[PDB]
């Protein structure tokens, strides 16, 4: 459901 | 940040600052007795 | 939010999304009161009961968000924070007076038209407006049913301030000074409520007087969602502004 952010974040 | 907020504090850049009004904030300002 | 509508884009540039890293989800929603320092509440971070115990670690601060699931592209501005800070006489243990918590955001948010900050109450400001029949308004991501939807998108609703007298004797739960409750009476044939992932979020109030927005409560708690005889509760902002001063002046913005 989430999309997916960037795991510049993650 | 504090002490009645920020500066620019709950001013909006797509309403307060081009004097649009969303679609209910009168409700809001109706209950004030109408605000201003 | 039950009973809402979908917010306007920008209508609300002072809400935030707490959003957990792993399992990536919503926890509460929040708000922007300075370019590093938003304002939620407690129970969202610390829930001993619930062994909810979040550390800056855990989460990530989405600002500027329209929609609920989709990372916005160019929109929105996700940070991680740097500090949080809980008030010290919080009560987990019994009806969570002083459901309040900064956090302090790693770095400053840049403004734009989707994030910009909402004004913390003045005692004057609290005075004219903190009103039992003056309406205010909630945001959230939240629950669209005490239990069954999910709203694609940010959702809104306008309460009334219901008077002490009436708050009090709707629970058995010990109200305090440090809490209002909003929500229509069932009287009152027009109905609304904050509902699950929806905490933490603004209960805002425009001044008639500067026609600035306040943030005037804080999503708190409430018995089921949009129930007959039954209000949602909401940390009263201005009561807590002295700890929320000192907390910004001594490690902050």
């Amino acid at each position: 459901d989430f999309e997916e952010i960037p795991e510049e974040y993650l | 940040t504090f002490g009645s907020g920020e500066a620019d504090c709950g001013l909006r850049p797509l309403f307060e600052k081009k004097s649009l009004e969303d679609k209910t904030e009168r409700e809001l300002l109706e209950s004030y007795i109408d605000g201003r | 939010i039950v009973e809402g509508s979908d917010a306007e884009i920008g209508m609300s540039p002072w809400q935030v999304m707490l959003f957990r890293k792993s399992p990536q989800e919503l926890l509460c929603g929040a708000s922007l009161i300075s370019d590093r320092w938003v304002l939620t509440a407690a129970h969202c971070l610390l829930y001993p009961p619930w062994d909810k115990n979040f550390t800056e670690n855990d989460l990530l601060v989405r600002i500027g968000k329209h929609s609920r699931t989709r990372y916005e592209r160019n929109i929105e501005k996700i940070s991680m924070l740097e500090k949080i800070y809980i008030h010290p006489r919080y009560n987990w243990r019994e009806n969570l007076d002083r459901d309040i918590a900064l956090m302090k955001l790693k770095k400053p948010v840049a403004f734009s038209d989707y994030i910009h900050p909402v004004c913390l109450p003045d005692r004057e400001t609290a005075a004219s407006l903190l009103q039992a029949g003056y309406k205010g308004r909630v945001t959230g991501w939240g629950n669209l049913k005490e239990t069954w939807g999910q709203p694609s998108v940010l959702q809104v609703v306008n309460l009334p301030i219901v008077e002490r007298p009436v708050c009090k004797d709707s629970t058995r739960i010990r109200i305090t000074d440090n809490m209002f409750c909003a929500g229509y009476k069932p009287d009152e044939g027009k109905r609304g409520d904050a509902c699950e992932g929806d905490s933490g979020g603004p209960f805002v109030m425009k001044s008639p007087f500067n026609n600035r927005w306040y943030q005037m409560g804080i999503v708190s708690w409430g018995e089921g969602c949009d129930r007959d005889g039954k209000y949602g509760f909401y940390t009263h902002v201005f009561r807590l502004k002295k700890w929320i001063q000192k907390v910004i002046d001594q490690f902050g913005e």
